[PDB]
């Protein structure tokens, strides 16, 4: 009976969710962060180095 | 002599027996009953097939 009920709640609140995607460049984030600013690249090879 | 009985006292007309009624048999029987149905739900569609 309680996988029963659990099946019917699954069945009944079940919802499709909508299914987004989104594509973010870290060196873009970097230099468009809103407290520490600066450029990827630069840092990477001055680490680098 | 005024109550028709022998010397002794013994009746002289043999009484009745007075057979009785006698019990008699007892019966039963079935009882039945009727009732409706439920309301129908309005069942809540999922997305499967």
């Amino acid at each position: 009976l309680n996988l029963a009920e659990m099946e019917k709640v699954w069945l009944e609140r079940d919802e499709r969710a909508l299914e987004v995607t989104r594509t973010v460049s870290l060196a873009q984030f970097y230099q468009a962060l809103s407290s520490d600013n600066f450029n990827l690249t630069e840092k990477l090879t001055q680490f680098l180095r | 002599l005024r109550h028709n009985l022998s010397i002794d006292g013994q009746p002289l007309s043999l009484a009745i027996y007075a057979e009785p009624t006698d019990p008699k048999a007892l019966l039963t029987s079935m009882v039945q009953a009727s009732q409706g149905g439920s309301a129908v739900l309005p069942g809540t569609l999922s997305l499967y097939r």
